[PDB]
C-alpha cells in the first residue's frame, strides 16, 4: 500500500487516534481513544472470542461493553489498552508492518517519566521497530501553523497545555498543565442536565451528551446577559432530536457548559480559567516579548472546534490587559489535524531522518539515557 | 474499646513522630560534628 | 495579659505571621499568611456567617475555602486581607487593643511607596494607635545574631534579599531583592512530581507538600555525584506517609527542589543563583570590607531551615573566590525567629521609646512626608 520508506506519523492525543502515513494532509485512520471489554459471560457459540474491542468495533457496540478510558488526564492507566490500540491500527487498519518503516509518536508535554520509558520500551523490545522519536505536540501545531512565534493552547479531552514558543524557542519552565477539558465538560453538562431532569449515570449515554455537545454547545459572547435574556427563552432554546429518537429540549445549559473553563470554582477546585492561567503565564515570560506572545497566539485540539472561542478569549483578553495596543488571535482552519499534519512534514526531511533512534544504542544504553538523549 | 484503641494509636503517632524528628535531628547534629572536628 | 506599656512585636514575614509581646524570646501567635474565602454558597442555618477566614482557622479547613496569598514577591495584593490579618492578631489572639501599646512592625527591604503609605494609613486613620514605626527586617536580624559585620541573606517565601552590613552600615545601594523562594520551589517540586507521575493542581495539595518539602527536602553537596548514585536507588529514595494516609515514595526530587534556587534556568529566568547574586554584591562592595563580610555572612528566613545550606554555601564559595583566605559561614540557631527576638530587644531602649511617630505630626505632615523622615 506504500511505497516509500517513511516513519507512520500516529498521533495518540486523548479522547481520538489519528493515524496516518507521513505526507499526508490529514488522519485516514480516525477513532475514538476507547476499549471496550466484554461485561458478561454467553453461552453462545460461534461469536468472535476477542476479548478485547478497540475503536469503531467499540463505538458500534456501547451497550455491551464496559468502556473504559485508555488514558486520564495525561497519565496512561492500563497499557493493555496501549498494546491493543497500536497492534489494532497497524494489523487491521494501515495494514502494515513497523518492521519497514519509522514512527513519529507525538507525546503531550510534561508527561511522567514512566509512559515514556513504558511506551518506548513496548515499541522497542515487542514490536520490532528500525527506530522510535517521542515529540512534543505543541512544537509540531507551531510548525502546521507556519510561524516561528506565539503561545499554543492545546485543549484535549483530559488535559490543557499552554506552551509558549517565541521567535522558535522553547520555554520548558512555563509549560503549565491543567486537567480541565472535554471530560470536566461532559461532566458539567451531565450534572446539569441531571439537574435539569433527564438522568442518566452510563458511559455510554455520557459519549452521546459527548457528541450532542461537539455538534452544539457554543461560547457564550456575555455569560450574565445571556442568562437574563435567556430567562424568557424563545430562539435561545433548541430541540434536539437524540439519534435514537426521543426529543430532548436543551437551552442555555448550551453555552453554560464550556463556560467552567473560565469559572473553575464550578469544579470546587483552586484553579484558574484558562484565560486567567494563559494571562499569568504571559506575566511569567519577559515584557519584551510579552507582545508578540500577544500578537501570535495559536490554538490546538478537537475542544476548540466550539464557534465563538475566539472572541471570548479576545473580550476577556483586552479587559485583564490593556486596550492600547493590538492584541489579534489566530486560528488556523482544521487546527484539529494541523498537529497531525506537522508531523508529516516533519518526517519527510533528510535531518529527521538522521536524528532517530535505533534499537541497538537504546538497547546498550537503557530506557534512561534514551530520556536524558531526548532532552 | 474501640475509642480508647484510636485515643492509643493517635498518642503512639505523636510519639512515634516526635522520635523520627529527633532522630533526623540527631544523625544531621552528627555529620556537623564529624565536620567541625575535620575542621 | 498584659502589665508593661511595651510595643507589641508583630513580624508580618511572607508566608508566616510571627506576633508577640515585646521582652519575649519568641512570637506566641504563629500562623500561615493565608486567607481563605467561602467558594460555595450553603442554604444552611447556623453556621457563622463569618465572610472571611483567617490564620488557623483556615489551615483546619483547606478543601472548603479558596485559600488567597495576601502577600505575593513582595508587593501587597489585597488590602483587606491586611486589615483581616491584624484586626484577628487583636482581637482573637492577644487579646489587647492597640490603644494601649506601641506596635513595631518589621517591612521587607525594597518595598513599593504604596505599601508603606497604606499601611501606615490603616494603622493610623482605621485603627487608633499611639505611634508606628517601620523597620527593615536585615537590621533586627543583625541585632539578633549579636554583631555588627556581615551580610544577611533573608530568604522568606517568595522573596530573597541580600543586605549587606560593615560595622552597622547599612549599604541602600546594593540591597538587591529576587522573587525566588519557597513558592517557587513549591512550583518546582511540584510539576517535578507531576512529572513522576501523581498529579495535582490545587492549592491544598500545594501547601501539604510545602509542608513535605520543609520536613524532608535537604540541599544537596554534590548534584551530579548524588544523581549518578540515585540511578541505583537504595537508602537515597525514601517512602513518605502523607497524613491522609496515600503512601508517597520521593527519591531524588528531594535534594533537586532547592536546587533551583542554584540554577534559575529551570525556570526560565535570566536571573543568577542566589550565590552567584550574593557574590557579585560582594564585588559590588568595596575590597577593604569583603574578607570582613567573606567571614560574618549570616542567613535568616524560614527557608534556612533546610539541613546542608551552610555547606554548599562553603563549598560555592570557595569554588568561586579564591581558597587562599578564610570564609566561615556562621548560622544562629533559630535564625527564622531571630528577627522578632530582635524586635523585642528593639522595643525596650528608652531611645527607641523616643524614636517613635505619633498621629498628629503625621496628620498635618500627611504620609508623604513620613516616609521622608524615616529615610
Ligand atoms: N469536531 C469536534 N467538535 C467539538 N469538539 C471536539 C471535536 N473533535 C474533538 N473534540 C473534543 O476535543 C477533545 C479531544 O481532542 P484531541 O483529539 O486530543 O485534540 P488533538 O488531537 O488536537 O490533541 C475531546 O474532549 C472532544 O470533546
Ligand atoms: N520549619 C521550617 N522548615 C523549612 N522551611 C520553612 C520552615 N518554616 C518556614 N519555612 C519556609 O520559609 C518561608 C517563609 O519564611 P518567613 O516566615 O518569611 O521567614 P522570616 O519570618 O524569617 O522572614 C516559606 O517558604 C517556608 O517554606
Ligand atoms: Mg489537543
Ligand atoms: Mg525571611
Amino acid at each position: 500500500d506504500e511505497d516509500e520508506t517513511t516513519a507512520l506519523v500516529c498521533d495518540n492525543g486523548s479522547g481520538l487516534v489519528k493515524a496516518g502515513f507521513a505526507g499526508d494532509d490529514a488522519p485516514r485512520a480516525v477513532f475514538p481513544s476507547i476499549v471496550g471489554r466484554p461485561r458478561h459471560q454467553g453461552v453462545m457459540v460461534g461469536m468472535g472470542q476477542k476479548d478485547s474491542y478497540v475503536g469503531d468495533e467499540a463505538q458500534s457496540k456501547r451497550g455491551i461493553l464496559t468502556l473504559k478510558y485508555p488514558i486520564e488526564h495525561g497519565i496512561i492507566t492500563n497499557w493493555d489498552d496501549m498494546e491493543k490500540i497500536w497492534h489494532h491500527t497497524f494489523y487491521n487498519e494501515l495494514r502494515v508492518a513497523p518492521e519497514e518503516h519509522p514512527t513519529l509518536l507525538t507525546e503531550a508535554p510534561l508527561n511522567p517519566k514512566a509512559n515514556r520509558e513504558k511506551m518506548t520500551q513496548i515499541m522497542f523490545e515487542t514490536f520490532n521497530v528500525p527506530a522510535m522519536y517521542v515529540a512534543i505536540q505543541a512544537v509540531l501545531s507551531l510548525y502546521a501553523s507556519g510561524r516561528t512565534t506565539g503561545i499554543v493552547l492545546d485543549s484535549g479531552d483530559g488535559v490543557t497545555h499552554n506552551v509558549p514558543i517565541y521567535e522558535g524557542y522553547a520555554l520548558p519552565h512555563a509549560i503549565m498543565r491543567l486537567d480541565l477539558a472535554g471530560r470536566d465538560l461532559t461532566d458539567y453538562l451531565m450534572k446539569i442536565l441531571t439537574e435539569r431532569g433527564y438522568s442518566f449515570v452510563t458511559t455510554a449515554e455520557r459519549e452521546i451528551v459527548r457528541d450532542i455537545k461537539e455538534k452544539l454547545c457554543y461560547v457564550a459572547l456575555d455569560f450574565e446577559n445571556e442568562m437574563a435574556t435567556a430567562a424568557s427563552s424563545s430562539s435561545l432554546e433548541k430541540s434536539y432530536e437524540l439519534p435514537d429518537g426521543q426529543v430532548i429540549t436543551i437551552g442555555n445549559e448550551r453555552f453554560r457548559c464550556p463556560e467552567t473553563l473560565f469559572q473553575p470554582s464550578f469544579i470546587g477546585m483552586e484553579s484558574a480559567g484558562i484565560h486567567e492561567t494563559t494571562y499569568n503565564s504571559i506575566m511569567k515570560c519577559d515584557i519584551d516579548i510579552r507582545k508578540d506572545l500577544y500578537a501570535n497566539n495559536v490554538m490546538s485540539g478537537g475542544t476548540t472546534m466550539y464557534p465563538g472561542i475566539a472572541d471570548r478569549m479576545q473580550k476577556e483578553i483586552t479587559a485583564l490587559a490593556p486596550s492600547t495596543m493590538k492584541i489579534k488571535i489566530i486560528a488556523p482552519p482544521e487546527r484539529k489535524y494541523s498537529v497531525w499534519i506537522g508531523g508529516s512534514i516533519l518526517a519527510s526531511l533528510s535531518t529527521f531522518q538522521q536524528m532517530w533512534i535505533t534499537k541497538q544504542e537504546y538497547d546498550e544504553a537503557g530506557p534512561s539515557i534514551v530520556h536524558r538523549k531526548c532532552f | 474499646a474501640l475509642d480508647r484503641a484510636e485515643q492509643a494509636e493517635a498518642d503512639k503517632k505523636a510519639a512515634e513522630d516526635r522520635s523520627k524528628q529527633l532522630e533526623d535531628e540527631l544523625v544531621s547534629l552528627q555529620k556537623k560534628l564529624k565536620g567541625t572536628e575535620d575542621e
